[PDB]
């Protein structure tokens, strides 16, 4: 498996010994927050660091495109018929304190994430397609009646029923129902409200996972051991431990070989990294889209909808594929991204192969002549005295919100304005310098949506059902720009139909979609990403592959 | 809901 230039396993030529410690660490320049139940937990860095443990107890095991498959803690099963998906637990998953897992713990994971008395902030529209659920969550219902247990409270089996089943329901990430388990026996006589604070579920927790946490450090680290009541496969290891790392430490931590892997290392670092003696840096597809954004309308908050009604040159398709076509995607990445960053073709990032092909083309080639050629022949005539193409009259001159973020953002910025200069658009930074962040974030997403931008970049962070109906639809909010396209709709439903539970329809529907939103340029993909691993050349078995569903209880050492 | 801005 390749990954850009990037290897995506180390393969170690050496054996693993019996046993051993890993040592991994997380970049973060801020504390980890331990929380071992998902539906709680708020922190990214930890979610991660609770990898050794189960990842606070996901039950499904996927393919390398993040498809359900057989042969996790539990299996799903989805039947159309009769609108339910069956969640099955292994006969011998149990927690680490060698309590049986079983329906219940399934359900009580529902509980504290729709009953707001535990706090969570992961409630989601998605889960009001549960039957019951709605009804749970505002309190006027004391149970879930849409959750059911064939074999009872203390058997293996649940059977979740909905109003609508959804196509995406074979994607782990979906949110239209949970994949994991919360141990109600060891949990039920907590307060709801004190949850999130007790030991129980952040110092001393259960978990079902190869590996448990035999003491965490607030803020800092997790001292895992083996797990004796694990169903799978006894690990390797001896123990792992896992450490934040500040950004200003990480390059120094590798050099004297304090750990075996550092996860979450910045694009940034990597030129410090790829030279490093001892490791071997892996490389693996992101699941992230950044693009660039036009600004054709605003968005009417109270009938959840986007009007396409903004006076602007970029209503003209001529307009925005010639904007899109001048940048040089291409060139920028070559010059600054160290082979982190690739151009995008499309929508939606090429590591889920089941929805998307190479063979949609989109703006990832520099194009000046067919830029040129498309304001030709639009109207916008050029002018002699002023390098800038002028149509009735008027100047083609454009605002782009160009934001920090990334370590040459200006840089970037201003290449895209030199090119864009060379087709005949005078293009102007939105009050002369780059957004910030959070000011970025309040002006795209502020309803109505404001009136002296004609151009953004927004990037995202995909989950593993890659869902465009929260981004690109008639109605969802973060349809930055506010296009309103009766074909991209229809494209987005269908994404959606009945006739998508048949994965090649469904591809064959991503597919379409991505086209067509290319054609019409209301938005132009930008880039994909990669991320890096360093690994200590005495690791074995360590692997970024994302259908590697045993690589805890796999991984060891040479020596 | 699923995504972030990342």
């Amino acid at each position: 498996l390749k990954a850009g230039n990037f290897d995506v396993a180390y393969q170690n030529p050496d054996k693993a010994i019996k046993g051993g410690n890993l040592k991994v660490a997380y970049q973060s320049d801020s504390p980890m927050k331990a929380q071992w139940l998902s539906g709680l937990s708020n922190d990214a860095t930890f979610a991660t660091m609770s990898g050794p443990g189960g990842g606070q107890d996901g039950l499904f095991f996927t393919d390398s495109g993040f498809k359900f498959i057989k042969g996790g803690a539990a299996d799903v099963a989805l039947d159309k018929e009769s609108k339910t998906a069956t969640i099955t637990l292994r006969k011998d998953l149990k927690w680490s304190d060698g309590s049986e897992v079983t329906a219940k713990d399934y359900e009580f994971t529902y509980e504290t994430i729709a009953n707001p008395a535990y706090g969570s902030d992961r409630w989601t529209d998605s889960l009001a397609n549960i039957v019951g659920l709605s009804d749970y969550h505002t309190g006027k219902a004391k149970t879930i009646s849409g959750i059911t247990f064939p074999d009872g409270e203390n058997g293996k089996v649940i059977k979740v029923q909905f109003k609508e089943m959804k196509p995406g329901m074979t994607q782990s990430g979906n949110g239209y129902f949970l994949e994991t388990v919360a141990p109600y026996q060891y949990l039920k006589d907590v307060a709801p409200k004190d949850l999130a604070s007790s030991p129980k579920t952040t110092t001393k927790p259960l978990v079902t996972g190869p590996f448990k946490p035999e003491n965490v450090v607030a803020g800092e680290s997790i001292k895992y051991v083996p797990n004796p009541y694990y169903w799978g496969e006894k690990p390797k290891l001896n123990s792992i431990t896992y450490e934040v790392v500040s950004t200003a430490k990480s390059v120094a931590a590798l050099s004297s070989s304090k750990y075996d892997i550092i996860n979450g290392m910045v694009s940034s670092q990597y030129k410090q990294v790829k030279n490093l003696k001892g490791y071997k840096v892996l490389g693996q597809q992101a699941m992230y889209i950044s693009l660039m954004y036009y600004n054709l309308g605003h968005y009417d908050a109270k009938n959840s909808i986007n009007v396409q009604d903004r006076k602007t040159p970029l209503q003209d398709q001529n307009v925005r594929q010639a904007i899109g076509y001048a940048r040089n995607v291409a060139e920028v990445d070559n010059k600054f991204s160290n082979g982190l960053s690739t151009p995008a073709n499309s929508l939606i990032p090429p590591i889920f192969k089941q929805f998307t092909s190479s063979s949609v083309k989109g703006y990832e080639k520099q194009d000046l002549d067919k830029a040129n050629k498309l304001l030709d022949e639009d109207g916008w005539k050029l002018n002699k005295s002023t390098g800038y193409r002028e149509k009735d009259g008027k100047e083609l001159s454009l605002v782009y919100a160009a934001r920090v973020g990334d370590a040459n953002a200006e840089t970037i910025a201003q290449n895209y304005i030199q090119q864009w200069k060379k087709i005949g658009v005078k293009v102007s930074l939105y009050n002369g310098k780059l957004m910030e962040f959070n000011s970025w974030v309040d002006h795209m997403t502020t309803p109505p949506g404001a009136n002296d931008w004609d151009i953004t970049d927004g990037s995202w962070s995909l989950a593993s059902e890659p869902s465009q109906q929260d981004l690109f639809s008639a109605a969802a909010p973060y349809n930055f720009g506010h296009f309103n396209d009766s074909e991209i709709t229809k494209d987005l439903n269908d994404i959606d139909s009945a006739k998508s539970e048949n994965p090649t329809y469904r591809k064959a529907a991503f597919v379409k979609y991505q086209e067509d939103m290319n054609k019409k340029a209301y938005v132009i993909p930008t880039n994909f990403m990669l991320n890096y691993t360093p690994v200590n050349k005495r690791v074995v078995g360590m692997t970024l592959d994302y259908g590697a569903m045993n690589t805890w209880s796999e991984i060891g050492v040479s020596s | 809901a699923a995504s972030a801005s990342a």
